[PDB]
């Protein structure tokens, strides 16, 4: 249905590692959108053309107000074309570099909208969710919104920061790891850098699997009680996502 | 609306039953191409043969002599489906 005539293509609202993407404007209704564009030979010079074309498929069954809307997708010579949800207030990262960290009412309120998007994720056996801050995007009302394509994102890597023990040993692993990813998220927002924050790989390693961090004295025990439930080495002990959502510290500070 | 992949299409020789049709084919590879062509008229069938990505010429064939023809070939990419189409006449 959607095709490239359709949209005029205004500014740019920043570039990607495979090319830029533009606020664009479906012609007939002036509907303000988001065109990314992916350049063909530099999807296969990097060897994640097969990936693209799988997840752009994933994610557009993906509708939930706290995830990204791909609506659609097409091609030409020598580029792929994502249509994408407009998100007007940048990703949550540069917030964070403007802030140095949130309060717990703002960290508390974007922990809900993610525990949200991640349990319907889960609903449809879709886990491993990018939440890096650097990898969300702030809707109109200041709301989180997943994108994933983390790969076809521009910058040190922050993956390994948020990889629970499971996957940096390359172990299998199950919807739990969205459980860790929801506590190291959440103990950068209040603390503005993650927790297993190290010099190295080795090092940063080290940290990750033997669940090595500390607390800032500000962090409130409400919010160490939360951070602590999640970063759990093993995976079957990391809470439900319902158990974050009716946290004490959770619903004492969300506004949602 | 704006591209097409092939692009210049044409007619490079023919006999009076046949053509020989020529394209410029992209940077990217292409699995093969879709090639239709029928009268002009818009009754006749449409007949539809394919070419390997890695051909930029095909033989139009069993053709009719003194009739007009449109001829239309469109590329396919491997992930991303078919592209627009492109469109000639020619009369044998
Ligand atoms: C590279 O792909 C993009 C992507 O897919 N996308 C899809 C999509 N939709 N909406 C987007 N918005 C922006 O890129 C953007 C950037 C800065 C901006 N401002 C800067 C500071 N603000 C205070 C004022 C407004 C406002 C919006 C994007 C990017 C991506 C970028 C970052 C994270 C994830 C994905």
């Amino acid at each position: 249905q959607w095709a490239l005539e359709d949209f005029e293509i205004g500014r740019p609202l920043g570039k990607g590692k495979f090319g830029n993407v533009y606020l664009a404007r479906e012609k007939q209704s002036k509907f303000i959108l988001a065109l990314k564009v992916l350049f063909k030979a530099q999807l296969e010079k990097a060897g994640v053309e097969h990936q693209l074309r799988r997840e752009v498929e994933i994610q557009s069954h993906l509708r939930h107000p706290n995830i990204l809307r791909l609506y659609g997708y097409f091609h030409d010579a020598t580029r792929v074309y994502l249509i994408l949800e407009y998100a007007p207030l940048g990703t949550v990262y540069r917030e964070l570099q403007k802030l140095s960290k949130f309060d717990e009412q703002r960290t508390a309120t974007y922990i809900t909208e993610l525990a949200n998007a991640l349990s319907y994720c889960h609903s449809k056996r879709v886990i491993h969710r990018d939440i890096k801050p650097e990898n969300l995007l702030l809707g109109s009302a200041g709301e989180l919104k997943i994108a994933d394509f983390g790969w076809s994102v521009h910058a040190l890597c922050g993956t390994l920061d948020y990889l629970p023990p499971e996957m940096i040993e390359g172990r299998m692993h199950d919807e739990k790891v969205d459980l860790w990813s929801l506590g190291v998220l959440c103990y950068e927002f209040l603390v503005g850098k993650p927790p297993f924050e190290a010099n190295t790989y080795q090092e940063t390693y080290k940290r990750i699997s033997r669940v090595e961090f500390t607390f800032p004295d500000f962090v409130t025990e409400g919010a160490r009680d939360l951070i602590s439930r999640l970063l759990k080495h093993n995976p079957s002990q990391r809470p439900m996502l319902r158990e974050v959502l009716e946290h004490p510290w959770i619903t004492a500070n969300s506004s949602k | 609306s704006v591209s097409s992949v092939p692009t210049k299409l044409e007619v490079v020789a023919a006999t009076p039953t046949s053509l020989l049709i020529s394209w410029d084919a992209p940077a990217v590879t292409v699995v093969h191409y879709v090639i239709t062509y029928g009268e002009t008229g818009g009754n006749s069938p449409v007949q539809e043969f394919t070419v390997p990505g890695s051909k930029s010429t095909a033989t139009i064939s069993g053709l009719k002599p003194g009739v007009d023809y449109t001829i239309t070939v469109y590329a396919i990419d491997f992930y991303w489906g078919s592209y627009s189409p492109i469109s000639i006449n020619y009369r044998t």
